[PDB]
């Protein structure tokens, strides 16, 4: 359960860039339900968002 | 479509942090700057006071 998870086998240099500080790495754990909900309302969901990012 | 854009802000945030890089190493070369424009100073007063000193 994605909790006191986090991902440390799956990581790569294509999903997460913490090369610089202007852009960061965050992680959002949503239900099975709650995909389409998250997946539009990710870019209302902060200001300065990547988009292309909801992916599995 | 993540894998390009993500390359795209990767590059763009190396190419705004090249500037910052600049700006730190053109901050780092005016303080030597400074003290090379006050020991190019220092000499032309301090034959007034021996040449005073001769003259006197």
């Amino acid at each position: 359960d994605l909790s006191v998870r986090s991902l440390h086998d799956i990581v790569k240099p294509e999903d997460f860039v913490l090369n610089s500080e202007h852009l960061t790495t965050v992680l959002v754990a949503v239900p099975k339900s709650l995909k389409s909900d998250f997946e539009k309302s990710y870019e209302t969901l902060s200001k300065n968002v990547v988009p292309a990012s909801a992916s599995v | 479509s993540q894998k390009n854009g993500i390359a795209t802000l990767l590059q763009a945030e190396k190419e705004a942090h090249e500037i910052v890089s600049k700006a730190r190493k053109y901050r780092q070369d005016k303080l030597k700057q400074a003290k090379t424009d006050a020991a190019k100073e220092i000499d032309s007063y301090k034959i007034q006071k021996d040449k005073e000193l001769k003259e006197f």
